[PDB]
């Protein structure tokens, strides 16, 4: 069973990229779909975006388009996310849920979709 | 050695190369480059009485 | 030196009477010591 930590929380001027990390237990990035979720105070939570297991690998959302990137590290297992241009609206906690890749035997194994594991969020905050 | 060399139908496995008789004399050889087996039998020969 | 041989066993005892003369598979130019040995096995993720 996964078990994810989470980095500092932090506080930036807008104009600049932020660095938001997933460390990850137990099993491989490469065994694990891997997704990025945002929560804004008085709003629902959001979905930034994440891995494809088929038809493409890395994709995000369309109103993040352009802005937001995703490495993964197998070395030191970690998930990195940043994205520049910060705005008033994106003081919000963000979080990182991830998945097994595909189910079963090697023999019969079918694809996986979804968020089963959630980790602790990490409040990024925009002002002056 | 000395013989004659005839096709046999000794069915050799893979990595079998040589043969013998009861005798454990060379009866039959694997010969590298073509792989079939060639049967060994001595020249012909015989006691000469007069 | 690695001999082996595969025989098809009707459901029964494992180890079987009868003979099977295990072929010469391969012979390997090592030459190092050898006093302990172990089995390598093959093992599945879970992912449920
Ligand atoms: C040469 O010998 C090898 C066995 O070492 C054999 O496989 C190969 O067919 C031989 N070459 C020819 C042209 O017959």
């Amino acid at each position: 069973e996964v078990q994810l930590v989470e980095s500092g929380a932090e506080v930036k001027k807008p104009g600049a990229s932020v660095k938001v990390s997933c460390k990850v237990s137990g099993y491989t990035l490469t065994e694990l779909s891997m997704h990025w979720v945002r929560q804004a105070p008085g709003k629902g939570l959001e979905w930034m975006g994440g891995f494809d297991p088929e038809d493409g690998e890395t994709m995000y959302a369309q109103k993040f388009q352009g802005r937001v990137t995703m490495t993964e590290d197998t070395s030191t297992d970690t998930a990195y996310m940043e994205l520049s241009s910060l705005r008033s609206e994106d003081t919000a906690v963000y979080y990182c849920a991830t998945s097994t890749a595909v189910a079963g035997t090697p023999d019969l194994f079918d694809y996986y979709y979804g968020m089963d594991v959630w980790g602790q969020g990490t409040t990024v905050t925009v002002s002056s | 050695g000395t013989g004659v060399l005839t096709e046999s139908n000794k069915k050799f496995l893979p990595f079998q190369q040589f043969g013998r008789d009861i005798a454990d004399t060379t009866d039959a050889v694997r010969d590298p480059q073509t792989l079939e087996i060639l049967d060994i039998t001595p020249c012909s020969f015989g006691g000469v009485s007069v | 030196k690695i001999y082996s041989k595969h025989t098809p066993i009707n459901l029964g005892r494992d180890l079987p009477q009868g003979f099977s003369a295990l072929e010469p598979l391969v012979d390997l130019p090592i030459g190092i010591n050898i006093t302990r040995f172990q089995t390598l096995l093959a093992l599945h993720r879970s992912y449920l």
